[PDB]
């Protein structure tokens, strides 16, 4: 048995566990082989180029310029490779890269160009068809002169297409690396980064491309991208590029979806479902997909692969599948990557201002809904009635295909272009009327989305200031929907928008304030400001930084203050630490004095600080930089100047109040602290407004079958239940959202209450 | 082995120089490079002695026949590349960068050198050049011819040349034929220069009585791919572990039970 059982092992050499793992079994690096494997060389990648370019070098003819394609190739991949490590190294985001991904970036280059080239070059054909046309007009022989942009449209065309077809090759590499590779990519990388990157990949290699990306607008005939924008896709550019992703469908894709754009955009696109974590989806559900294809929506991925998941990913030939994430900043593994596509859905805020604008137009009143899909319904149909130009224009030049002159009804059907171009103008004029009526109607309220998304952003970022103050957009867009319900219309609109920027902010405030810890109070305002501050104000993260962090000159101070004088000065903090600052007349009483900032002005800059458009930053960077003693009153100070004294004022909660808040289809969580429960208080309310007293249960081990039929005996009756001890005994939690949900139906005035750590 | 053939007159010197070189060579790359927590296990013994010996030992009169090839060989050439190869795969095989590979082969070249202070012109002008020399391999160099049946004949076994071509040709073949075998295959293996080494490397372990080789490599290297051909080749059995809904440790004992019984009561050939 030992002469004849060998043993292959396999292992990865990154990670964490191999290196521990060989220290504490010796045998294993002991007795066995050891064979490195290092990345391909150019050499290799040069060499699977040309043999997967000469099998298909059937269209792309040319000789001196193909050794440098499959060059040119070989550098990409080896770029990729190396934005893979940047993006890690700045964003601390895990991507990943596998040959195959470069076999079917091959695969992708052949088929679309196939069909491009065969597409694209039976319209050259066409403009031949023009040429034709153009020849047979002045070998027989009013239309001449007419057709002047029409042969000039027949035979330029044609030109650039082929002069420029070996930039045109070019460009369709350009696309074909953009798809395949720059999937899981962020804003800034996503064009610019990859963009600049190829095209001085395509200076230095010298062969030749063509100026301008235009990735979206050669790809896919925009009849398509409307119909989708009546299935809900985003109109924005980023949803563009990413409905295009999903279009190619290189591989079954997976998406990072912080939101859920893709999941209702899938819910709409064709579809109009079956989770992961159920007995009959394991067994039933795939079968009934794999052989009779019902196409087998998943969303709870997580990381955790039921294992059987994969070898049914790698017969029915009617069946596709599409699975998504949800919590964001992904782990996924290198060979999760090698099999499915990914694609990021986190919203840019860019977007976020239109999608809140057209919310607001809605709910203000519905009437500028009214003239707003009105006209927009008017001038997309007028887009179609330019195609529809185009169609009579095709019609006029082949529908003939001989004897157009003799036609002389063709007199009629050239004056009918001119009518349809009369109607453009129409359209044309109502481009000006949109442009400035609607913009303004906007404009009196894009300021207004701009906030709102500056607000979204700034509390995004706390979940990472500590996990639990995390929340979605849809709790925010109520939120909104309702601050304008709430105190919007009174009279004089424009009055009223300069009130929705003064109460939106508080309500949304509050909110949150209402999940946050003692020593997180004063910090989300301070972000808030801030986010504020980063867009109108154009406040430099430079100075943040300074803001953030940071002597010969002068001998009274000490060496704990003189630390500081030389953070201070490492605009003009570098030329006011001289003799100005080194007078010594009359800011010694200033220092001593207590409450520096008010009282006590410094008069190093009066005007600057009399300004106040950034005065009162510079103010702070000084007591920062100063006196780090009362940073915090300052900090309070210019939190109630540049946002109003209301934010820093007192808050309490009263239960009573909070009960008014929880319908029967919400829970209430509690996030304590040592030595405070307000368990007491919340049995006194349910002895005063309600009658009965509550129902208890602990969380432990051996609670689950417990809990659930008190539950269901309050779910019939209407009772108040309350879990406790959340913290140990997870379990069961996932369980609840799936229990409370409007398909079970449940008495009213039922309410549930946890509490956790 | 020696008093086998008795036909080297000087060969015997020879072979006695070459059993203090090959320590010569222990001793300086064992002295020379190092473990360092990223290079950990780049530790040696007297294991790889014995490892370099197992590997020579063989072809008890197949290195006579040089009469087939003779290109420009004498019949110590052959011996003295079968040295040079066997040196590079049981130790330049494990190493991270490509320069200490260069270093490896360096000493080596030096101390062929050393020894062969006889013939040193001929193995500077034959196998001391950097140039492509002595791919030894066993599928390749006897083909079956498929006379009467496919598998007309066993293929000689011992040893092959150096050539590119004809390694790609039947590579090739053997693909199609893995095509035909497996439903469902579903391999496209480009192979290459490197490619073709690897495949090589895990016949060279995998054949070996009481062999076994560790594979380190980012995925996507095709470690788990080229095994599938090479132990096709080698017609050994494979079997690997599913991980059910429960994970547990009986699938472990039923497994392996059933591999001896394969490797031994049956006593086939196996691997895993
Ligand atoms: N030489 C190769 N040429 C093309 N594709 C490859 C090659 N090697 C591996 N692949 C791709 O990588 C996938 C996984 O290969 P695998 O053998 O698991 O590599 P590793 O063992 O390094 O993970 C395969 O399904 C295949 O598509």
């Amino acid at each position: 048995v030992r002469d004849n059982f060998h043993i292959m092992l396999c292992f990865s050499p990154v990670g964490q566990k191999f290196r521990e793992r060989a220290r504490k079994f010796p045998a294993l690096f002991n007795e066995c082989t050891i064979d490195w494997f290092l990345p391909w060389p150019e050499e290799a990648l040069v060499s699977v180029a040309e043999t997967f370019i000469k099998n298909f070098d059937k269209l792309d003819t040319k000789e001196e310029t193909k050794q440098e394609l499959m060059k040119h190739m070989g550098n990409v991949h080896l770029m990729v490779n190396e934005i893979c490590d940047e993006y890690y190294q700045k964003m601390r985001r895990q991507v990943y890269v596998t040959p195959k991904s470069f076999l079917s970036y091959l695969n992708s280059y052949k088929t679309l160009y196939i069909e491009k080239y065969d597409e694209l070059d039976q319209q050259e054909e066409s403009f031949k068809i023009g040429l034709n046309k153009i020849q047979e007009a002045t070998i027989t022989i009013t239309l001449i002169t007419s057709l002047s942009g029409e042969k000039d449209r027949w035979g330029k065309g044609a030109q650039d297409i082929s002069d420029q077809k070996r930039k045109l090759v070019g460009n369709v590499s350009l696309s074909t690396a953009f798809i395949s590779y720059c999937g899981p990519f962020n804003a800034e990388y996503r064009n610019k980064l990859a963009q600049q990157r190829f095209v001085v990949d395509m200076k230095k290699r010298g062969v030749p491309v063509t100026p301008g990306l235009e990735l979206t607008s050669f790809l896919i005939d925009d009849a398509t991208i409307g119909e989708w924008n009546l299935q809900g896709l985003p109109k924005d550019d980023l949803s563009i590029q990413n409905g295009i992703m999903v279009t190619n469908s290189a591989r079954y894709p997976l998406f990072i979806d912080p939101q859920g754009q893709g999941q209702n955009w899938i819910r709409n696109k064709l579809s109009a479902i079956t989770t992961l974590s159920h007995p009959k989806f394991k067994d039933m559900f795939l079968k009934y997909c794999m052989e009779s294809g019902l196409t087998l929506i998943v969303e709870n991925i997580e990381n955790e692969v039921d294992p059987m998941m994969d070898p049914v990913l790698e017969l029915s030939k009617e069946f596709k599948l599409f699975m998504t994430c949800r919590l964001a900043n992904p782990s996924f593994s290198p060979e999760l990557s090698a099999k499915t596509t990914i694609i990021d859905f986190t919203v840019t805020q860019s977007g976020l201002e239109q999608q809140l604008l057209g919310k607001v137009i809605s709910k203000e009143q519905k009437a500028l809904e009214d003239s707003l899909n009105q006209l927009l319904a008017d001038v997309n149909q007028n887009q179609k009635d330019l195609q529809r130009l185009d169609k009579n224009l095709l019609e006029r030049l082949i529908n003939s295909q001989g004897n157009l002159l003799d036609d002389t009804e063709l007199m009629d059907v050239l004056n009918n272009t001119k009518t349809q171009a009369k109607e453009v103008a129409a359209k044309l004029i109502d481009a000006e009327i949109k442009t400035k009526e609607i913009n303004e109607k906007r404009e009196q309220y894009r300021p207004v989305a701009i906030r709102g998304s500056a607000i979204y952003f700034t509390m995004i970022e706390v979940s990472l200031v500590n996990w639990m103050y995390n929340s979605s957009l849809e709790q925010f867009l109520k939120l909104f929907i309702e601050s304008i319900d709430l105190s919007e219309k009174a009279q004089l609109p424009s009055n009223r928008v300069k009130n929705i920027i003064s109460f939106l902010t508080f309500h949304v405030y509050r909110y949150v304030n209402r999940g946050l810890f003692e020593k997180d109070k004063i910090t989300f305002i301070l972000m808030m400001a801030f986010k504020i501050l980063t867009t109108a104000g154009t406040i430099s993260s430079g100075d943040v930084s300074l803001f953030l962090k940071s002597q010969k000159q002068i001998s009274y101070l000490e060496d704990n203050q003189w630390l500081n004088i030389l953070a201070l000065s490492k605009p003009f903090f570098k030329e006011l630490p001289d003799l100005i600052s080194r007078s010594e007349n009359q800011w010694r009483n200033w220092i001593d004095k207590n409450d520096p900032e008010n009282f006590p002005i410094p008069d190093f800059a009066e005007s600057i600080n009399q300004e106040k458009e950034i005065g009162s930053f510079i103010s702070l960077c000084l007591v920062r930089s100063l006196r780090n003693d009362r940073t915090l009153i300052a900090t309070q100070n210019f939190i109630s100047n540049v946002l109003g004294k209301e934010f820093t004022d007192p808050i309490s909660y009263p239960i009573e109040g909070i009960w008014q808040e929880s319908s029967n289809m919400d829970p209430v969580l509690f996030l304590l602290s040592a030595g405070a429960d307000p368990t007491s208080s919340i049995d006194e309310l349910a002895k005063k407004k309600k009658k009965f007293p509550c129902e208890k249960v602990s969380m432990g081990e051996g609670q689950e079958r417990v809990a659930r039929q008190v539950i269901m005996k309050g779910f019939v009756e209407g009772g108040w239940v309350i879990l406790q001890n959340c913290h140990l005994g997870l379990k069961f939690m996932e369980e609840i959202e799936t229990l409370v949900s409007p398909i079970n139906q449940i008495h009213e005035d039922f309410r549930l209450w946890i509490t956790c750590e | 082995m020696f008093k086998q053939k008795y036909f080297s007159d000087s060969t015997y010197k020879v072979i006695e120089s070459l059993t203090s070189a090959t320590i010569a060579l222990w001793n300086k790359v064992k002295s020379t490079m190092l473990p360092t927590p990223a290079k950990f296990h780049y530790v040696f013994n007297m294991r790889e002695l014995s490892r370099i010996f197992k590997g020579i030992l063989t072809c008890k009169k197949d290195t006579i026949n040089d009469a087939p090839k003779s290109m420009k060989i004498k019949p110590e050439l052959f011996l003295v590349g079968l040295w040079r190869h066997e040196a590079e795969r049981v130790l330049a095989d494990k190493l991270v960068n490509n320069k200490d590979k260069d270093t490896v082969m360096g000493y080596i070249q030096e101390v062929s050198l050393e020894s062969f202070s006889q013939i040193e012109n001929e193995i500077l002008e034959k196998y001391s050049s950097e140039k492509t020399f002595l791919f030894c391999d066993f599928l390749r160099p006897d083909v079956i011819n498929e006379d009467g049946i496919i598998e007309e004949e066993a293929p000689k076994i011992y040893e092959a040349i150096d050539s590119l071509t004809e390694l790609r040709k039947r590579c090739n073949f053997l693909l199609s034929f893995y095509n035909d075998r497996n439903p469902s295959k579903k391999m496209p293996l480009v192979l290459f220069d490197d490619a073709l080494k690897h495949l090589l490397r895990i016949s060279r372990i995998i054949r070996q009585p009481r062999s076994s080789g560790l594979l380190v490599g980012v995925g996507g290297s095709g470690k788990q791919s080229l095994t599938r051909l090479a132990g096709f080749i080698g017609k050994n059995l494979i079997q690997q572990i599913i991980v059910t809904k429960t994970y547990s440790d009986k699938d472990l004992k039923e497994d392996i039970k059933k591999g001896f019984d394969d490797a031994g009561h049956l006593g086939k050939q196996v691997t895993f």
